[PDB]
């Protein structure tokens, strides 16, 4: 009913966005291959009223004019794609990215997503999935009687079997890169897909053109930095505060005109 | 800096077991002792990962 | 909910001041010249809204 | 009720439940062949508001939308299937594995379950079972005048009675293998018990096509490292403790609003 | 969800309980569509991602499957009318209820062991009531406005 | 005598329900074998005004027409039966469960209600009673110096008498499990009486057909998990809060009304 | 004065018995054939509301309904008749029980 | 997670008690040490009990 | 107006809201149901796509 | 003031007499004709809130 | 509800009591029809859904 | 209970009560816990007896 009370009401919903994106920030500290999020936000429409160049006079222009503002919105949240610290959880299974590329999974939909969470495991059959148990392509399949799985820095994938000094390679684990990598869309559980903003997924090899290196019995943890996260808790706190008063103060001006 | 120590404390715990091998086994006839070699784990060139 | 179909509609009219005359029960009825024109009945008008 | 809320109420459970798996883990040091737990972590409902690579214009697409997330839920805590280090306990009923095998024990509902813990003791009709009195198989069976129990590297367990200078065979353990030995259900008392996703039992001998070593007079010690689990309360507190303030700020933002 | 009287009615609200006679049912009670009957000898019941419901039995190594949970998904879905009770029947504006499986044909995912919660923005109601007391209070002060316009005319 | 007053109304109500079930859950934390409580929430009834789907125009409906709602009523309190961490207690008598059973006790009208809870006693008379002096079913009674009291995992209870080798068995204690433990009546005094909605009484041995297993020296604590319960004290008291306000707005607007 | 605050009363008379109990343990540790005591707990009644079973159509059931639970009780104070460590005091009138009697 | 870790230091403290027992009787003819042996109590994956 | 379809990395373009500019739009005629109907002081609607 | 508080009070109390009776008996170790204290203690009364 | 001359009239007022002989009336005394009869031995009373 | 017709009773007619009033201050005469106090002359009661 009053503009500046819904200048504050948006103030106080893009602050609320930012702390919802914080507290997602904070809550997937331990989760592995996880980025941040980091929200950014743009300013509303500006009322024209007087439009500035206008001739003020004969000879005369008007120097910046009446303009007056709407409140503000959020225009998207960017990741950060940068290389966490790796993690050494000593398991022949674990795989951790150094460079900038991504694992190739099946929903079982048939579709194909991309994670860089490298969490894997053996199924029933042999196959190496993630933690939910989707398959990892190109398809892997680890044999009945292994000893021991070696994954190299360019992904091979070594099975060496009893009494046999060599060993039998079993795939490749390849690694796709995208142009825009922060346009993916994630889907939760650690699964980003492809969408028209994020180019097309180029398949490369774990240390060609610019996919990044396997570490075996590594895992990327998170890059969340927590120091980072209290301070912009802190000014998230003082700025809802601040607009909260905007909103009270405004509720008070309406309460004179009422008893007018 | 609690991923870079912890790496850290890990390869010293290494290199502290390797010793205790070696002390272990001073009495075992065709043993041969054993070193641990350390590199760095580098990123970007200004980023460290222990 | 599903049930709901149309049933009837209701005869919606248009007719101005200077046509109606207000007869003794307090409903009003078309006055002779407008009805001489208009004819005996006034066709619904479709642009009518309620 | 707010969003912040419900996601710092996840995060704090799953602090929680990571504290629980360190404590578990702690608490079992010395059980002998025990399997530490790991708790891995995945990413919740993301809500899309704003789609990423939506076409804004006929032309433009939006890079990264507005990809509000929801907070963090645990997929599983899986077992760090490693080789504890054994222990020279000298007593003829120890044996301990050196590869990847299981003992079969049967339960006494029938069904068999699944044990890599080798303190075996005889009960009073002679034959071998586990420290919980269940019966080992494919049961071997001790006479009473018994003078030695010999348990070879291939598992056959060879009895000397008095007087005779040949020793005399009573059986032969047998180990069993699995595709996957992480899907396998913990039961407790030291007990496996087999799962779809642990595949089959494949019962094997003791050096051949991939069933471990057993070692007379060894115990197979638990895997679990106390540092490790130091340095990960110390940051599972500290993670908690950021999360409880992340609720507070909260709390306190909220309290603002109602105010006004 | 079937009703007493026989009619489906839909629900979001996935708290779910055994009845006495196995049955999932919702918390008021109504049978959940279709059919799942989970038996006694029942250690852990499982939802997976497609709805699929299987129940482990002592003894048995391999879960058994015994029901599946079918999404109703509607091509309008603000236009269902909200019976009451967290339930919404169809109606002329939410024609055409379409069954499917969960995760195809567009429908949603399943998470066992999580509810979804209200999305009711707090913020927003609490600025909303302040919008909105402040008019009735504008509104009234117009109504006391031509109170005194008609006493001061019909006063004369 | 203004509609949004009552929904508020109900709205605290509700409230103070959800505030009644966590202090009924906090107060419980040191009972043994306690289940924690849920309260599930529904809309009220809806207004219908306009129909939605009515036939606006000849070719056009009306989607999603004026129904208002009415408050909120809680549904129904709902326990999680689940198995509480168990605790040492070092007593002969104390029984714990395992698995998904319930122990039967006769109360003094000669109806049997079911208990979790394992702390037993024996009377003079040596009849096995719970901490109340309910008898339990059967009447597993104890002879008169008995030594010690061994219960085995399936229910077989013997007692170790002086110069005589082998234990005598002086009962067999069993368990009731049943189609829907929620459906079971809460007396206090941690007892359950079978109802229309709780299935039938299954009685059975410890081992077989799902019952759990008995634990000697155990009992089975609260699964009352703190942090939840004080997240949901901050949920509580910021919703009442919100709905006071809303009762206060309500309030102001009355009064403007009244003084016109 | 209302439900919760009647409710958590009991809850901390509960917890305060406990620690009581605790205590009365830790000022007897030198005493000579002390029994410790273990207190034990019950919940206490519950309003009944919907009563969970009662029939809400003519067929269906309402399974579990509103059973809003008072606090907390304690039954009773048991102690754990367990033969202590024996100490060597190495005189002549002491005496000392090795199995489950009683001195009259 | 209480409960867990105190059902590991009664666990210590149990092997701690085997271990002075069989101290103390470090000289006393016919006697046979003892060893504490642990069994973990696992419900049904996934939540340790200790 | 682009919709997203299942497994379909691509958008599907379904409509353009197409918006009416006015040369008048203070002589347009409020008819009551949150509409305007174009009157003789208003003539001329240009439809356009929004932007141009 | 609290119950807890008096039990611990009088347990610090008894704990305290141990302790003197202890450093007595060790500053008369060189005396002759000596004969070393021991201190006998009992539990305090007994509550009844519900009768056994 | 039966009204005291013998005739059937209509109420909405859900606000019903029992009298000493069982039975449900209105706040104002007169019985309803059909006629429900509640036992002395009564430990709760469930009006359901369908007006079982 | 009165006759509101002929053949029916009033049930539970109207009680327009007055506030609340104290009836009585009781003692809880209970055992407290006993302190020490090093004196010769300090006795405390073990039951339910007073000193005159």
């Amino acid at each position: 009913m009053i503009s500046s009370l819904w200048i504050a009401k948006t103030g106080l919903d893009a602050q609320q966005t930012n702390m919802d994106v914080i507290a997602n920030n904070l809550a997937n500290v331990s989760t592995n291959g996880f980025k941040r999020q980091r929200a950014v936000f743009e300013d509303l429409l500006y009322q024209t009223i007087r439009q500035p160049g206008a001739q003020s006079s004969e000879q005369t222009t008007l120097p910046s004019g009446l303009q007056i503002g709407t409140g503000v919105r959020p225009v998207a949240t960017e990741r950060l794609h940068s290389q966490g610290n790796l993690s050494q959880t000593n398991n022949s299974k674990d795989v951790a990215i150094k460079g900038q590329g991504f694992f190739q999974v099946m929903l079982p939909d048939g579709t194909s997503a991309y994670t860089r969470d490298g969490s894997f495991q053996v199924d029933q059959n042999g196959q190496l999935v993630t933690a939910g148990g989707f398959q990892v392509q190109p398809a892997i399949t680890i044999p009945a009687n292994a000893l021991s799985i070696t994954i190299g820095r360019d992904g091979v994938v070594s099975v060496t079997q009893q009494g046999q000094a060599a060993p039998v390679q079993v795939g490749q684990l390849n690694l796709t890169t995208f142009m825009n990598d922060t346009g993916l869309e994630s889907i939760g559980e650690n699964l980003y897909i492809e969408t028209q903003s994020s180019g097309a997924p180029n398949e490369s090899t774990p240390g060609l053109n610019g996919a990044g290196l396997l570490y075996q019995g590594y895992v990327e943890t998170s890059n969340v930095n927590v120091a980072e996260e209290l301070v912009n808790m802190i000014q998230v706190q003082r700025a809802y505060e601040i607009n909260s008063k905007a909103v009270s103060t405004t509720d008070q001006m309406l309460q004179k005109l009422t008893q007018l | 800096s609690f991923s870079q120590a912890v790496s850290g404390l890990n390869a010293a715990a290494t290199n502290l077991d390797v010793i205790g091998n070696n002390i272990a086994n001073s009495a075992t006839y065709g043993f041969k002792s054993g070193t641990a070699s350390f590199a760095d784990m580098f990123a970007g060139s200004k980023v460290g990962l222990g | 909910p599903n049930t709901v179909a149309p049933v009837g509609r209701l005869k919606l009219v248009k007719a101005e001041g200077n046509e109606v005359q207000r007869s003794d029960d307090g409903l009003f009825r078309l006055t002779a010249e407008a009805q001489a024109e208009r004819g005996a009945v006034l066709a619904a008008d479709p642009s009518i809204r309620i």
